[PDB]
RNA sequence: GGGGACGGGUGAAACAGGAUGAUCCCGCCGAGACCGCCGGCCGCGCAGGCGCCUGCCAAGACCGCCUCUGUCAAUCAAGGGCGAAGGCCGGGGGCUAGAAGGCGAUCAGACACCACCGUAUUCCCGGCCGUAAACGGUGCCGCCCCGCGGCCGGCGCGCGCGUCCCGCCGGCCGCCCAGGGAAACCGGGAGGCUCCGGGCUCUGGGGGGAGUAUGGCCGCAAGGCUGAAACUUGAAGGCAUU
RNA sequence: AAAAUGGAUAA
């Protein structure tokens, strides 16, 4: 799996983005 | 009789061999000989061997015809010891692995029934019967799959035929029907009218329920042949 | 490209088949992508052909024969040579050899 | 054999499905049965999928079938 | 008589003799005890050495009829005997121990409980 | 004592490095056992070789 | 109850188990899973999917048809239901496998692959979630379309009378005549198209950025659905032949 | 059973 690993990497960035937004909001 | 008269080490330094006597139904009533520590300690010698079950081929039990009974085993459980010779009564009957594997073939229907019949003695036995249906003599299709109506008919027929060939039968009468394979032959004639069947046979009849104190049955299956 | 029309499986009209495991790999391949070649052989090797029957006391006893289907995975089979890599023309022919 | 669809051989129309005929129509017809007191015609539906009863009797003349209905007594062909 | 249980398992072939009840062992040997090489343990040469040493222990015991209950690791895998299964029988041939019925007794499953390696299998 | 044996017939070389010519055999003292054994080096049909083990033949063909 | 020594384990081994008697057999006993072989160019379901025993209810196409109405039809926004697996919530369970975790060997290093141990999970009942290479990567109804077939379900006509022969319809399939296409190849269509027009619906417009950002909405979450631009680059990509 | 790599640029 190489494209699914890219999708997993995006989902983790998307999840870190939502925790970061919460800290600054 | 090979250790009481012989020299062998540690465990077998002190041991004796006691006979195993099969029921009167069989022809060669010897099963074999059993190593058991001689009467020593809290247990008594022939008090250990009474609970040991002995499995012997029906072909060995009845010498004379070997293709018949050659692949069918008889389970025999010691039920009492008389004169130092343990006597055994039916503990079940099992077709052996070579004869279970032989029947299954690609393309044909398979039928398995599970039947519980209580004996007059008090032994409810689970009888397992296998059936396959082949082609109707010359048939257009090599595969032999048949209609479901005549599949339930085979299944309902087996339970009814099993009641018919095993009514109020005591263990002697049950064993004798498995002695000559009479019941399976009857199964050929019950399902004969419907689509041709093959290997209609009793694979197993396991004793499920055992009443204690069946010394009555043990005498019946060891010496009531002379009366009957 | 579609190497084969069956797409590598015999699954037809179902959409699902019961899954078993390679005897060797233990890889789970649905029943349709399974080698499954039926095996029937004498239990002692035919090298002990009649040496056993001459040793056997009981008259007319036939050496027991196993009747087991062997189910292998596609990957395990090509490396164990149960089936080879056929040519484009060769693939269509069936006729069990 | 230069037969054209305009005139198809009768057997062709009789072999094909009753809707796929150049002239579509009934496959079934009326077939007689025989009853007590009757040497005359006792017509019934050929493909009856329901019970018909002996005239003035309790017993059922025709056995139920998805196809042409079968009978247990003497019977007479089509219309006579 | 005697029942010769040959567990022709991979890793080691086991030859253990009992007499009709299965509770009395008149002799237990296995291919593992006779070979230093862990991988050569289930080999025929070990089977030959382990039996014969066993068949003197069943003639000293006094028995001479052996019904061979040959088995395979079975359960949820295998189902085919290791090379040791025939070799023990060949050792029996060397002593010519009169033999009875040779019906296979590998444990067989009716609907399994599943085996190791996952659904990708052992990626050896 | 080692057994006495002469090849009944010949079989082809093995091992991928050759060398292991295989040859069948028979026993002068015994039943002329027709067992398959393997040999290292040159052999002829009906030539004689020493079978030390005797009890078990080598790998089948 | 034996009974007697290493037992696993592998590619070879190593870690564990054993004189607290291991492995092995045989008679048990408890537990939960699973329904082998039969199991298939089989069948059934709207898909996802669906295989112990009997009993029990309701259900569905197909065929047969001198039954009934009488256009009640097609296809779809929006909306409603269902939807593998894994996840998750609250009860339960708990055998086996086994995300994590430890461990051995493995190599330069493997924290990977191969063993060994094992929690979540697997199992069950009520919930969510709403995804798949959800595949035939082929929307849905409609109609004509060439021979040889196999299977399957009814349903007929003659033959001697068979589970025959010719088939009639609904499917399941293999080869393929046209014919199409870049070809692989579909041919019960991916044929009847540049000699283009039966109808309804979705969806795309070089390759990255990008299912990304934001604005919603739904969800307990994990995430799903809708969905950018700035910016970059000359190829990306299909089937073939050597 | 163990095997990782190979500058750019034209040829």
């Amino acid at each position: 799996m190489r494209a699914k690993w890219a999708k997993k990497r995006m989902r983790k960035l998307k999840r870190k983005r939502r925790h970061m937004k919460a800290r600054s909001k | 009789k090979k250790i009481t008269q012989r020299k062998n080490p540690d465990p077998y330094l002190k041991k004796e061999w006691y006979p195993v006597i099969a029921p009167a139904h069989f022809k060669s009533r010897h099963i074999g000989q059993t190593p058991v520590t001689k009467t020593a300690g809290l247990r008594v010698a022939t008090d250990v061997i009474n609970h040991r079950v002995y499995e012997v081929n029906l072909g060995d039990l009845n010498p004379g015809a070997e293709d018949l009974n050659g692949n069918t085993k008889f389970y025999l459980q010691t039920q009492l010891v008389s004169d130092g010779k343990c006597l055994t009564n039916f503990h079940g009957m099992d077709i052996t692995r070579h004869k279970y594997g032989s029947l299954f073939r690609k393309g044909c229907d398979c039928i398995d029934v599970f039947m519980d019949i209580p004996t007059t003695d008090g032994y409810l036995l689970r009888v397992f019967v296998i059936a396959f249906t082949d082609r109707f003599r010359f048939q257009r299709r090599k595969n032999c799959h048949v209609k479901g109506r005549v599949i339930r008919m085979m299944r309902a027929g087996i339970y009814e035929t099993l009641h018919n060939e095993l009514g109020k039968v005591s263990i002697p009468v049950l064993v004798t029907k498995l002695s000559n394979f009479e019941v399976n032959a009857k199964l050929t004639e019950a399902l004969q009218k419907i689509t041709m069947c093959r290997d209609v046979m009793i694979r197993r009849v396991k004793v499920v329920k055992r009443p204690r104190n069946t010394m009555e049955l043990l005498s019946t299956m060891h010496d009531s042949n002379q009366v009957r | 490209p579609v190497k084969r029309r069956n797409n590598g499986r015999s699954k037809y009209n179902c959409g699902h088949t019961n899954i078993v495991r390679c005897q060797n790999c233990h890889r789970c391949v649905p029943k349709d992508k399974v080698i499954k070649r039926f095996t029937i052989r004498n239990i002692v090797d035919n090298t002990i052909a009649d040496d056993v029957l001459n040793a056997c006391v009981i008259q007319g006893f036939a050496i027991p024969k196993l009747y087991n289907k062997v189910q292998y995975c596609v990957s395990c089979s090509i490396h164990n040579h149960i089936v080879r890599v056929r040519s484009r023309e060769d693939r269509k022919i069936r006729t069990p050899p | 054999m230069n037969v054209d669809l305009l005139y198809p051989d009768p057997v062709e129309e009789q072999r094909k499905h009753k809707l796929k005929r150049l002239v579509q129509g009934p496959n079934s017809y009326f077939l007689e049965i025989k009853c007590a007191g009757c040497q005359d015609i006792v017509v019934v539906y050929s493909h009856a999928n329901t019970p018909v009863f002996c005239p003035g009797c309790t017993s059922q003349i025709s056995i139920p079938t998805g196809g042409k209905c079968a009978f247990t007594s003497q019977v007479e062909r089509y219309r006579q | 008589f005697a029942v010769c249980h040959i567990y022709a398992g991979k890793n080691d072939t086991f030859i253990h003799v009992t007499d009709l009840s299965g509770r009395e062992t008149i002799g237990r040997v296995s291919g593992g005890m006779k070979v230093k090489r862990h991988c050569d343990e289930p080999s025929a040469y070990a089977a030959m050495q382990a039996t014969q040493d066993l068949i003197e222990i069943i003639t000293d015991r006094g028995i001479t009829a052996v019904h061979i209950k040959i088995r395979a690791d079975g359960g949820t895998g295998k189902r085919v005997y290791g090379q040791g299964g025939s070799a023990a029988i060949r050792a029996l041939v060397r002593g010519g121990i009169k033999i009875g019925r040779i019906e296979d007794s590998t444990p067989i499953p009716t609907d399994r409980t599943r085996h190791k390696g996952g659904r990708r299998g052992r990626r050896l | 004592e080692p057994i006495n044996a002469r090849v009944i017939e010949v079989l082809g070389r093995t091992s991928s490095r050759g060398g292991i010519t295989q040859v069948k055999v028979e026993f002068m003292t015994g039943e002329k056992r027709q067992i398959i054994r393997n040999v290292i080096g040159p052999v002829r049909k009906d030539d004689i070789l020493v079978l030390m083990e005797s009890e078990r033949e080598a790998r089948r063909l």
